[PDB]
Order: C-alpha cells, then sequence, then structure tokens
C-alpha cells in the first residue's frame, strides 16, 4: 500500500513542479552545439 | 540568437506595442514576418457591473 | 558566392586540368603559349578532345547542380 500514496505523492510533486527544480539543482546540463561543396576524384 | 536548434526558439509572440519596444531596443536584425491575427486592444479591468 | 558551388580545392584542379591537358595539346602539336588556343577552338589528338568535352560537359552538368542546390536550399529553408 506504500505504492498507491506515493503514486498520489509524485504527481502531487510533479503538479507542484519539484520534479523540475530538483532536476536543475543536478541535471542542468545543457552544453549541446548544433553549405553544399564538391570533392571527387 | 540560438535559433530553433540549441534550445532557444524559432519566433517569439507578443501583442504589437511589447514588439515595437523590442525592435528599438535591438539592433536591425528583427522583423514582424506577418499582420496581427488577432486584433483586439487593451484596457483597464473593473469590478463587474460597476 | 559566385565561386561557392566548388570547393577552393576543386578550382584549382578544374583550372589545373585544363591546362594539364592543354599540355597534352603541345605533345599533339606568352606570345608562343597562345598558338594552343588559336588550335583547341573547336588521329589521335581528337581522341583527347572526346574525352575533354565529356570532361566539360560534366563540369556545366554539375556546377548546375551545385548551383541549383543552393539556391533551393537558401528558399526552401526553415
Amino acid at each position: 500500500p506504500l505504492a498507491v500514496d506515493m503514486s498520489t505523492a509524485i504527481l502531487q510533486l510533479s503538479e507542484e513542479g519539484e520534479l523540475e527544480k530538483i532536476h536543475r539543482k543536478w541535471l542542468n546540463y545543457k552544453h549541446e552545439c548544433s553549405l553544399s561543396l564538391k570533392s571527387f576524384w | 540568437q540560438r535559433g530553433p536548434n540549441a534550445g532557444g526558439v524559432a519566433a517569439i509572440v507578443d501583442e504589437l506595442p511589447y514588439i515595437e519596444v523590442l525592435l528599438t531596443n535591438s539592433n536591425c536584425k528583427f522583423r514582424t514576418v506577418g499582420q496581427e491575427f488577432t486584433r483586439t486592444g487593451w484596457g483597464f479591468a473593473f469590478q463587474r457591473d460597476s | 558566392s559566385f565561386l561557392k558551388p566548388f570547393t577552393i580545392e576543386m578550382w584549382a584542379v578544374t583550372g589545373g586540368f585544363f591546362l594539364f591537358v592543354g599540355a597534352m595539346v603541345w605533345i599533339l602539336e606568352q606570345l608562343i603559349t597562345i598558338f594552343w588556343f588559336s588550335f583547341s577552338t573547336m588521329s589521335l589528338g581528337r581522341f583527347v578532345l572526346i574525352i575533354w568535352l565529356f570532361v566539360v560537359l560534366i563540369i556545366n552538368s554539375s556546377y548546375t547542380a551545385s548551383l541549383t542546390s543552393i539556391l533551393t536550399i537558401r528558399q526552401l529553408t526553415s
């Protein structure tokens, strides 16, 4: 029965916006970088 | 400045008197690509039937 | 933006392999070097001109295909 109300705890943790704020605390890693020519033989 | 890639967005949708501030505040690198697609206006919000 | 549809190395290979192919004319044959241009206006040297024709009928037919493929993707970008 712990799984039922920690299911409702997470949905109440997510509507409040706490999953993202903890995600900002640890995983704030966004440093992600990103014509035509011709060559043959 | 980051464009649609690198986490940025393609276009900002704002009201016209916000945008005529943003063009002057920045350089000449942006331009309103369309006309107004919902033309309503502003106003004071009173208590109902006052 | 004019010379863009080929690589900077390709503009030296193409201009380079018109003189080395142009030096092949001297094997079949400043003011003295211009005498070959009077001969290359239009045996075995004719067979050099046949293959060199289909080279220029490809560098014509690829420079078009890389000036189109710039002038469409410049239009059909996001």
